[PDB]
């Protein structure tokens, strides 16, 4: 049935480690991979709490969303003020801060907190003149949610025409208006700017 | 009495052999069509939580290393699961055109009856171990299956803001 | 109670056989 | 009498008569079946007389 | 009840005429247009020997023998013939029923019925089981289907299309390891990043040598990087045919998926292998004197947009001096070769796509709807000419796919409709479809593609609006 | 009532997924060589095959053969359908279906047996206080395993393995067999002067070859009158031609649908409309007649109302009710005696065309049926402003069928006179059945 694969566990580590053979290299590199990622379930299961099941997804812990919209919140007036260097700065460590948080909660909103914080550091990141950077952010929020956004395809279209390369503009400018009202309006008009 | 048993004696050995030679196919073909090479590559996770229980009995092991590599398994599993809901339809729908052998049927409903019975284990055993673990236990796994590969995916999109920079610079 | 499709002609096959085997040992059995 | 006669002509004349191409296609294909069938069963019955002839003695 | 004949005077008259009638048969019975061009590519001794080697046949060896062994068993019958109150016989020789080979012949019968007609039944059916619809193996469209993902487009198509079954029948034996570290070396190396990302590592990291022997051969095919071992391109040449065929089987399976960029993808790859061009490399290179250099010097240093064959040509009278300057870029009698052959390439630019119901006014819910798409062929039963690559041994006639598609959900609408001809530089064209319209009531928005393969830069994509109502 | 006996029958397993069009035909084809190289083999018990054969008129009608394996073949699959149709019109779910079906395979077998008792039993294959104790359960046994064979390969036959059914198969092969056989003919009938070739072919040549002239030669091999000839050859291919081409009247009648505006369509109503039913009924009445006539005057050789009804002579029947019903032998007995003639012409004509125009009330495609039929299923007279189904269909349909019972009978009539190789019924038989599994192959795959 089972493939024995001789293992070994460590007192004080709690980390299981494959001691040596499976005769072949990629199955030693596929097998520590998976090791080191059931390393990583284990440290996050003992972090969840003095039990070790996790609870189902149904229920929603209000601090997680609570701290990173009073981040949100702070660094929006802190943009507000004009200077955009700590703006795109907290923006960074929001996203980290949602990022990093666990995989069992409900995707939806790890998902919409995402396109919130890209959008937001995509239109910073234009308010630099930096369009490489605010491009490919806009391009992570328009992938994170693309129904109900329209400010993302904005930003994508728009960086692009200021930066060159009218084709990729052109078939950004034509998926936007395929998906899609102020959004038709805006897509309307940046596409009259060709 | 030979007049009498001939005759029966004639259909006795007719009836005998049509029942080895029936006996002797239906052996043969199941014996051909349980030596289908499998369908998926072999499961690693699984593998490696028989494993862990090995190291457990032949031995100290904490029990909740025991929990993650079985909700690893599980995301492993809803992965596989939700893959061959996907190309159970898009095979049905071509196997009429003819352009598939008919040997892939057969691999399909093998890796279907595997699959199911695999995915029972899968939730007894977690009811061994929690009270009232079954469910949860799948509803964790797609959630932690999509987060990840959403994760991933932004990874990839995010780690080309270099190659981005480094080419407005040189057009500039 | 199921039949595969060739089990039907092997089975006919064996009767057509099966009868001129008899018609075989019979000649035997009469020529001797 | 004549009546159902003129009436089947005047049926026959209503309908519509095939063309040689179809007509041609069509008697090529029962020909080829008829022209099987019979060369099977010439074939089956002239290796089974001499076979008979030899069994039933 | 009968008396053969054993004097042997009327069992030759039955088996002549029967010979006869068989024999006479058996022997009496076994007794478009091409594009300009005046330009033949490096090799050409090798694609035109594979070219006349793909087609064959003899159809001389099934009926010789049966023909002479006719003749020669008529001639004995002729010389047997030479030689020399109601009851019935027949017209077989006595030996046929004696004593001393009746059993032999019985046997002999016996045997025949017992093997050969199994033997032939089993054989034809395992022989007439493994080629599928699209002409190829049946495990090679089983090993493909699998390696199809969601989204997949350009170059891990490559990948999921280098799994077929031709190539271990291509180069069996010792040919896999015959120069595979030079193939492997020569296409990992000379190509540049932006050609190849992580096909590196999806190379480097499967292990077998015949799948990645012919994927470093198909490479080498779609860059053109013409390694100079003699032996090796007499098979890259023909990977490339092979992966054509496994290229309209990859089509049939993404169209049996309902997915779009997969089609998309497998239409683009279908441009590529019937071309030399890499799928991600600029169209510009359909013309037939160009390398990566001049295509490199005429749209720009570093681009990511490539300038199609239209915005190429439709520019003034300064390409004269942007690309035939002299020094190695091209030459006027090359120049000159290459746009005379440029002006004659098929494209399809439609003026006007409007649905319409057979015999009414407006379009009927749950009613068979046909479209009407009228453009006009314009170069930059009537057959088309062939495709312009010299760089496949076979000649392909260009076909064109039409389907339509909507964008809310990225799924294909309808099934596409295959066509290769039109109705007879330009002049006006009529096409024609029919489908069944939604069954409900609410209009709804599509876009048609005008995807062609045999040529890559000439699409298009028209935006149509459906109506419904009652 | 019958649930215990239904997981005890053998049964052919259903197919797995839609075969294709090839794996079929080839299918069909090895079962019929089976059936062919079958009914061509010799049983065992037979020790006295010398005497006038019963039911007789009924070998070409049921595609049986005297003294082989095939005796009885396809006798038990009709007389389960023909008997169970009845029962169940004189009075559903698959949980009754599947007794049904094990109802009638029982009922088909114990048929079978006791129709193969009855012949074994009668005298057939001789006196059985001499033929032996145990040979007569021998030749039983070896009998029905005959028939439990045929009727399970028909089984295999029309659970989807094959193209069409069995019946049709079984009953065109053994004409086909007759009608080629009847041409190079290898046995030879020494009647006195030397002897000749049976076939017509094989007799041309060796006339030719060895007559001192080829003047009588070739006089003798047309116009032979006593064995058949090229001349009848070429009859029945000119029969097979013209049939061929009148199978082709097909009217056309503009339709187009109303619940899915546009779609147009045709609905033919060719001029075979019922095909070869009223050839199949009308040959089936005369071998009935034929048999109650021969099994009347064996008995009662001598009575005024048997004498009325048919008189024998070596059989063939002459001076009788039976006499008129049979069809003339040949050009000269046709022109010897005209009322026969004529009298057999009103006979065939009336018979074949009544019997369609009863048959076609029967079948269920009436105008009255079949004008409601497209009217459920949504189609409309496509005319201009003539939007009129029934009364269209009701003036087209009765004058096809009463037409064309009448000209397929005058066509087997005009076989059967000419001189035409083989009975124009099994002409015909072989004709109908051949074209119409040719658009059947032709309607599926190619
Ligand atoms: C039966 C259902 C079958 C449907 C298909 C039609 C079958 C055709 C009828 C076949 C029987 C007709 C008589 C025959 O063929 O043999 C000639 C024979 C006559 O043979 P014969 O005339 O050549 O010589 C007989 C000479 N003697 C009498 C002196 C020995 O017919 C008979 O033997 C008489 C049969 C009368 C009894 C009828 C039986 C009714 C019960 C049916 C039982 C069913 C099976 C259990
Ligand atoms: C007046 C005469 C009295 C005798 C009565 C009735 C005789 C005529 C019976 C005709 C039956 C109608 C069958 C026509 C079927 C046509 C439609 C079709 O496609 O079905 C194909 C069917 C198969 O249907 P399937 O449903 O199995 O597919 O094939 C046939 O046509 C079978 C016909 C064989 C009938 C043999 C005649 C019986 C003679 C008994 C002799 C009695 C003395």
């Amino acid at each position: 049935t089972y493939t024995h694969y001789p293992l070994h566990l460590d007192p004080s580590s709690k980390a299981v480690s494959l001691a040596t053979t499976g005769q072949t290299p990629a199955q030693t590199e596929a097998v520590e991979a998976e090791l080191q990622q059931l390393n990583a379930l284990h440290r996050s299961l003992i972090s969840l709490d003095p039990p070790n099941v996790p609870p189902p997804p149904l229920p929603i812990n209000p601090k997680r969303s609570a701290q990173i919209t009073k981040l949100k919140e702070t660094a929006n007036t802190a943009y507000k003020r004009g200077n955009h260097g700590e703006a795109v700065r907290l923006y960074s460590y929001a996203i980290e801060m949602a990022a990093g948080r666990p995989g069992w909660e409900p995707v939806n909103l790890a998902r919409e907190e995402l396109s919130g914080l890209y959008a937001n550091r995509a239109q910073a990141h234009m308010a630099q003149q930096m369009w490489p950077e605010g491009w490919v952010d806009a391009k992570c929020s328009v992938e994170s949610k693309p129904v109900g956004n329209a400010k993302g395809w904005w930003r994508g279209g728009k960086c692009l025409v200021e930066m060159g390369r009218y084709d990729e503009a052109r078939a950004w400018i034509e998926q936007a208006l395929g998906i899609e009202s102020d959004g038709g309006k805006e897509l309307a008009a940046l596409l009259e700017e060709i | 009495w030979l007049t009498l048993v001939v005759p029966f004696a004639y259909l006795g050995v007719l009836i005998g052999c049509l029942a080895t030679f029936s006996s002797l196919y239906r052996r043969r073909k199941a014996a051909k069509a349980a030596s289908l090479e499998p369908w998926f590559p072999p499961h690693l996770q699984r593998d490696i939580y028989h494993s862990l229980l090995h190291l457990d009995q032949q031995q100290r092991v904490p029990e909740t290393v025991l929990k993650a590599a079985l909700l690893r398994r599980a995301a492993e599993d809803i992965k596989r699961v939700m893959a061959i809901r996907e190309q159970k339809q898009a095979l049905a729908l071509l196997l009429q055109r003819g352009s598939v052998g008919d040997e892939l049927w057969q691999r399909f409903l093998r890796a279907e009856k595997e699959m199911e019975d695999e995915v029972r284990d899968v939730v007894a055993e977690a009811n061994s171990y929690a009270p009232n673990w079954g469910q949860v236990i799948f509803q964790s796994a797609r959630e932690m299956d999509a987060n990840a590969t959403y994760r991933a995916r932004m990874e990839e999109y995010q780690a080309t803001v270099a190659e981005e920079r480094a080419w407005w610079d040189k057009k500039r | 109670l199921r039949v595969d499709p060739v089990v039907v002609l092997v089975l006919s096959l064996c009767f057509i056989f099966s009868v001129v085997g008899l018609h075989v040992i019979a000649k035997i059995t009469r020529k001797f | 009498p004549r009546d159902f006669l003129k009436d089947g002509m005047q049926f026959i004349h209503k309908c519509q008569k095939p063309d040689r191409k179809e007509f041609k296609k069509v008697c090529q294909a029962v020909a080829i079946g008829f022209v099987a069938m019979g060369a099977i069963g010439y074939i089956v019955k002239l290796v089974h007389i001499p076979i008979n002839n030899i069994l039933v003695a | 009840e009968y008396n053969y004949d054993e004097n042997g005077q009327f069992f030759p008259f039955f088996v002549l005429t029967l010979t006869g009638l068989v024999t006479l048969p058996l022997t009496y019975s076994l007794l478009a247009p091409r594009i300009k061009s005046d330009f033949k590519p490096q090799h050409d001794d090798i694609i035109q020997n594979q070219k006349r080697k793909r087609l064959r046949k003899e159809r001389r060896v099934k009926r010789a023998i049966a023909v002479v062994v006719g003749w020669a068993i008529i001639g004995y019958m002729v010389y047997l013939i030479i030689v020399t109150s109601y009851s019935i016989g027949i017209a077989l020789p006595k030996l046929i029923i004696e004593e001393g080979s009746g059993k032999y012949v019985l046997m002999l019968y016996a045997s025949l019925l017992g093997i050969l007609l199994p033997y032939i039944v089993g054989r034809w059916w395992y022989g007439s089981q493994r080629y599928t619809r699209e002409k190829v193996l049946a495990a090679s469209a089983g090993n493909m289907f699998r390696e199809y993902e969601g989204t997949m487009i350009g170059g891990p198509i490559v990948n999921a299309l280098s799994t077929g079954e031709e190539y271990k029948e291509m180069l069996s034996g010792p040919k896999a390891e015959e120069g595979l570290a030079k193939v492997e070396k020569k296409v990992l190396a000379l190509d540049e990043k932006i050609l190849s990302a992580k096909d590196r590592e999806v190379l480097r990291k499967i292990d077998n040598p015949v799948r990645r022997k012919a994927l470093a051969l198909l490479w080498a095919y779609l860059n053109r990087i013409d390694l100079e071992d003699p032996v090796l391109n007499e098979e890259k040449y023909e990977a490339g045919s092979i992966a054509l065929s496994l290229t309209e089987s990859f089509t049939a399976i993404a169209l049996a998926f309902g997915n779009l960029i997969p089609i998309i993808g497998a239409y683009r790859i279908s441009q590529c292998i019937v071309q030399a061009i890499s799928p991600g490399s600029s169209p510009l290179l359909q013309l037939p004197y160009f390398t990566p250099k001049v295509v490199e010097s005429v749209e720009g240093a570093d681009v990511k947009t490539h300038l199609s064959v239209q915005k190429y040509l439709d520019m003034p009278e300064e390409r004269r001096r942007s690309l035939t300057v002299g020094p190695g870029l091209l030459t006027e009698d090359q120049y000159n070769s290459a746009i005379a052959v440029a002006k004659q390439l098929p494209l399809f630019a439609i003026s006007k796509a409007f649905f319409k119901v057979a015999g009414e006014r407006v379009v009927t819910p749950s009613s068979l709807v046909q479209l009407v798409i009228k453009g006009r062929i314009i170069p930059p039963r009537v057959q088309p000419p062939l495709a312009h690559a010299p760089y496949l041994p076979r000649d392909h006639p260009p076909r064109w796919h039409i389907f339509l598609a909507d964008a809310k959900q990225g799924k294909i609408a309808v099934p596409p409709f295959t066509f290769t001809t039109f109705d007879k530089t330009f002049n006006m064209q009529t096409l024609r479809m029919q489908f069944q319209a939604p069954p409900q009531v609410g209009n709804f928005s599509f876009v048609l593609h005008m995807i062609s393969d045999s040529y890559m830069g000439f699409d298009v994509k028209q935006e149509i609006t459906l109506q419904v109502e009652d | 009532l019958i649930k215990p006996f239904t997981p005890l029958l053998p049964e052919v397993a259903a197919p797995e997924t839609k075969v294709p069009f090839n794996q079929k035909l080839m299918w069909t084809g090895l079962t019929l060589l089976i059936f062919l190289v079958m009914s061509q083999m010799p049983l065992y018990g037979i020790v006295s095959s010398d005497t006038s054969d019963p039911l007789y008129w009924l070998r070409m009608m049921l595609a049986s053969n005297r003294g082989t394996l095939m005796e009885l073949g396809i006798t038990p699959i009709i007389s389960s359908g023909m008997v169970f149709q009845l029962l169940a019109g004189t009075h559903d779910l698959k949980t009754d279906r599947e007794l049904y079906q094990t109802a009638q395979k029982l009922f088909a077998i114990i048929l079978s047996f006791g129709q193969a008792c009855v012949h074994v039993l009668t005298g057939l294959y001789g006196q059985p206080s001499d033929l032996g104790a145990g040979i007569c359960v021998l030749l039983i046994v070896q009998l029905v395993v005959a028939g439990l064979v045929v009727i399970l390969l028909d089984e295999l036959l029309q659970k989807g393995y094959g193209l069409g059914s069995g019946i049709s198969l079984f009953i065109a092969t053994n004409i086909c067999e007759s009608i080629v056989w009847k041409a190079f003919s290898p046995t030879t009938i020494n009647t006195g002067r030397g002897p000749e070739f049976e076939g017509a072919i094989i007799a041309l040549f060796h006339l030719l070859l060895t007559w001192p002239d080829k003047q009588r030669a070739l006089r003798e091999a047309f116009y032979r009158q006593s064995l058949p000839n090229i001349m009848n050859l070429l009859a029945t291919l000119l029969v097979f031609a013209a049939v061929i081409y009148l199978q082709g009247f097909r009217v056309e009648i503009p339709v187009k649908s109303a619940r899915q505006r546009g779609v147009r369509g045709s609905y033919p109503v060719r001029l075979f409309y019922t095909s070869n039913m009223p050839i199949m009924l009308q040959s089936a009445l005369c071998s009935n007649v034929f048999l109650i006539s021969q099994m009347l005057y064996s008995r009662f050789s001598d009575n005024l109302l048997v004498r009325l009804l048919g008189v024998w002579e070596p059989l063939h029947a002459a001076s009788g009710i039976a006499y008129y019903m049979s069809p003339p032998l040949n050009f000269k007995e046709a022109l010897l005696d005209p009322v026969h003639t004529v009298v057999y012409i009103t006979f065939m004509l009336v018979a074949c065309a009544l019997f369609s125009k009863t048959w076609i009330e029967v079948s269920g495609s009436s105008p009255r049926d079949v004008a409601k039929q497209l009217k459920d299923q949504g189609l409309v007279m496509a005319g201009h402003r003539e939007q009129s189904m029934y009364k269209e269909l009701k003036r087209v349909i009765p004058t096809a069928a009463a037409f064309g019972g009448a000209c397929i009978g005058a066509l087997s009539v005009a076989s059967d006179l000419l001189g035409a190789l083989g009975s124009g019924t099994g002409i015909l038989l072989a004709v109908t059945i051949i074209y119409g599994y040719f658009e059947m192959a032709a309607r599926e795959g190619d």
